[PDB]
């Protein structure tokens, strides 16, 4: 039921896909685009949703 | 400015839970499998189903 929050636009520039995946060990948040998500971890922020370290962002298409 | 429809398919290996395991390969990721089902084509050495590129690692993705 997560899941269709991947139906929506992205939280920060809500007019982009939720494709950028916030990877931070095994677990990654997707709730922003590739792009906004990109932005972030170059800032220095952390994860928006559980304010872990970003070290990974991956673009995401789904199948 | 949004994602597929498919998006709200359940895992497409056992159609029971959420596309949550992400396929890692590079900069990209693939969702089409739960995180349970992607753990397995990576154990068993499998490529990625979709783009047949190395899987680096699976990892478990919330949306939230
Ligand atoms: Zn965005
Ligand atoms: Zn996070
Ligand atoms: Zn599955
Ligand atoms: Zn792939």
């Amino acid at each position: 039921e997560d899941c269709q929050n991947l139906l929506k636009p992205c939280s920060l520039c809500e007019k982009r896909p939720r494709d950028g995946n916030i990877i931070h060990g095994r677990t990654g948040h997707l709730v922003t685009c590739f792009h906004c998500a990109r932005r972030l971890k170059k800032a220095g922020a952390s994860c928006p949703i559980c304010k872990k370290e970003i070290q990974l962002v991956i673009k995401v298409f789904i199948a | 400015s949004s994602l597929p429809l498919n998006a709200i398919e359940p895992c497409v290996i056992c159609q029971g839970r959420p596309k949550n395991g992400c396929i890692v390969h590079g900069k990209t990721g693939h969702l089409m499998a739960c995180f349970t089902c992607a753990k397995k084509l990576k154990k068993r050495n499998k490529p990625c189903p979709v783009c047949r590129q190395p899987i680096q690692m699976i990892v478990l993705t919330y949306f939230p």
